[PDB]
């Protein structure tokens, strides 16, 4: 019984302990994002442009493409993901997190409609159930959708 | 013994899925096995065609030794001995 | 509009009277064209459409515009098809529409297509000898009584091109370092059609032919059967066990293995690569007789 | 140090387990 | 080493009765989709000064 038990606790933290922990595991994604929500003293909800560079200019070093901050491929950075001017140049915390995975998933700028439109409406049936709280499909259309 | 484990998974998969040294002695294996098919299919080949009549026993003594009936019956002559010699 | 109707209904009694007549001919096609709707034969709704690379059956002959033909496939059911001269009117028509080879469909072929057994090295030679030989006396053992085992000398590579009494390479036919004269050559394309014509499935022996693609652009059209060694190792290993006289050509075994290792799988018709031999002798039973069935 | 060997030994026997796992 | 393999067999018994659980995937990748499933649901908070 006592080996049953560990062999619970061992597989309940498989996907925690035993992940890609080394370099670039999700949990250090996670990890980053609790930074991003204590990164940014200011919380003002719509950062702006000219303000993301003065403090969220250092956003992530395993997941970035490198440090040169603000975007270190300012082209694909600023093309494919676009440029947040929402007003004043209004960043998201949620559109900020979809632009960095992205970064680590693969799709490409505007004109995406195949693959990106494939993700985002996939959400509704069979990729991320999110029938209710759409309000990702109100700041998603001003980056992604 | 969650860390250790942690650490052993950390290199039992990663860098040996990358050689499949496993696939490699699958592969061997599977070569031992079709070389005793074919080497059994080339001595059916040359057995099918003094000298003749032995040829032709060649053909009955591989046959026989095939039959299941002989070798269940070598298995219980081998069980029925081993029980004698361990009736000690 | 009377007399379509009587046409109609002395085509069916026609067929009728010799729905059950032996056949004419062998014909392979290799011209895609769809008779099913074809209006223009006597019986509506009777065509038979014929596509490339298919063989039927020619029955007998309604008149000089229209002929009576079968398909060769598993249950095929007798009904009419374009005549020769029919043929070549339904072609006239399709240059008409739009805007060469004047290949007619009854190519004039075996009653069936013989079955040749190639690989897995160079025939000949002590393990490819014994491997064929082996499923050469199971086939004639496990149904004997209607297959037939023809064996040929000569080289039949030799069919179109270079027979045609061609002047650039009807020259170079006596120093080719084989016995062929043309004549002989000729006299097994006949034998193999007069075989054929008993309509008993029959094999070909062919101590020549190591190589589908020296045998695709011939009148025969065999069926290819295709027995391989899994591994070149393997064949290298078996090579060495088998003795040690052939050592010495071990290396053009190993070119032949891999040069017929490149061939596309569309090439063959077949594939027996089951390492134990009881497998690969049920995988060709199975297929010659579905295939004898379809025939019959 | 001599017994977490021996539980590395156990290790390796677990690395054997995982030679017994592949 | 045998009851060890026994538990080993016990191992490959663990492996059949919780490593045998992983289904089937069903998204468009294998650790891509956790970072997805893990990063839509993320929101934002204030921390109030
Ligand atoms: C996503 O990852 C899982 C996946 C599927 C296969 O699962 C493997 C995961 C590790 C696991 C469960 C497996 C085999 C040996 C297992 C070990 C045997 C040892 O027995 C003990 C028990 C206590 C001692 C008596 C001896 O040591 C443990 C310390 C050790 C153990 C229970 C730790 C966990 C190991 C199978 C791919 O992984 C390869």
């Amino acid at each position: 019984l006592i080996i049953n038990l560990f062999v619970a606790v061992i597989m309940d933290n498989f996907d925690y302990l035993t992940r890609d922990w080394s370099i670039l595991g999700p949990h250090h994604l996670d990890e980053f994002k609790r930074i991003w929500a204590e990164y940014d003293p200011e919380a003002k909800g719509r950062i702006k442009h000219l303000d993301v560079v003065t403090l969220l200019r250092r956003i992530q070093p395993p997941l970035g493409f490198g440090k040169l901050c603000p975007h270190r491929v300012a082209c694909k950075r600023l093309v494919s993901m676009n440029m947040p001017l929402n007003s004043d140049g209004t960043v998201m915390f949620n559109a900020t997190l979809f632009a960095l995975v992205r970064t680590a998933l693969r799709i490409k700028t505007e004109g995406n409609l195949e693959q990106a439109n494939e993700e985002l409406r996939a959400i509704i049936k069979k990729i991320w159930k999110r029938t209710s709280m759409k309000l990702l499909d109100q700041v998603v259309p001003p980056a992604g959708d | 013994v969650l860390g250790v484990l942690s650490g052993e998974f950390s290199k039992e998969r990663e860098k040996a899925k990358a050689r499949g040294d496993f696939q490699k002695l699958r592969e061997k294996q599977q070569l031992e096995e079709d070389l005793k098919g074919y080497l059994d299919w080339i001595t059916q080949a040359e057995d099918i065609d003094w000298r003749r009549w032995n040829r032709f026993c060649r053909r009955k003594c591989r046959a026989a030794v095939k039959s299941n009936v002989f070798y269940w019956l070598v298995i219980f002559l081998v069980f029925l001995n081993t029980l004698t010699i361990a009736s000690e | 509009e009377s007399a379509r109707r009587e046409v109609e209904s002395q085509a069916q009694q026609q067929l009728e009277r010799a729905k059950h007549k032996p056949v004419a001919f062998a014909v392979r096609t290799n011209v895609s064209y769809c008779g099913v709707l074809d209006e223009e034969c006597p019986v509506q709704g009777s065509g038979i459409n014929f596509e490339a690379k298919d063989f039927l059956h020619i029955k007998e002959k309604y008149s000089n515009d229209w002929w009576i033909g079968r398909l060769v496939k598993e249950g095929g059911d007798i009904a009419f098809i374009p005549s020769p001269q029919r043929l070549e009117s339904i072609r006239l028509k399709q240059e008409q529409k739009a805007r060469a080879e004047h290949v007619p469909p009854y190519d004039v072929v075996p009653s069936m297509r013989p079955v040749v057994l190639v690989g897995p090295s160079l025939k000949g030679y002590e393990v490819t000898d014994m491997m064929q030989k082996a499923l050469f006396d199971f086939l004639k053992h496990r149904f004997d009584g209607r297959i037939s085992i023809t064996r040929v000398t000569a080289d039949l590579s030799l069919a179109k091109r270079s027979v045609l009494n061609n002047p650039g390479k009807r020259t170079i036919i006596e120093r080719s370092s084989a016995r062929s004269s043309i004549a002989e050559v000729q006299s097994e394309i006949e034998r193999i059609f007069e075989l054929a014509k008993s309509l008993q499935l029959v094999v070909l022996d062919a101590d020549t032919i190591n190589h589908p693609a020296q045998l695709a652009k011939t009148s025969l059209a065999p069926i290819i059967v295709f027995v391989k060694v899994s591994s070149p190792k393997v064949l290298q290993r078996l090579i060495r066990s088998r003795g040690k006289s052939q050592m010495k050509h071990l290396t053009v075994q190993m070119m032949a293995y891999d040069k017929l290792v490149q061939c596309p799988p569309e090439s063959f018709d077949v594939i027996l690569d089951e390492n134990q031999l009881e497998d690969a002798c049920e995988h060709l039973a199975e297929y010659l007789e579905v295939y004898w069935r379809a025939t019959h | 140090c001599g017994n977490y060997i021996l539980l590395n030994v156990f290790l390796a026997i677990a690395v054997d387990n995982l030679a017994d796992a592949e | 080493f045998f009851m060890m393999n026994i538990f080993v067999g016990f191992v490959i018994v663990t492996f059949q009765e919780q490593g045998e659980q992983e289904y089937k995937n069903c998204e468009l990748d294998k650790n891509q989709r956790q970072c997805v499933e893990y990063a839509l649901k993320a929101r934002p908070l204030r921390r109030y000064i």
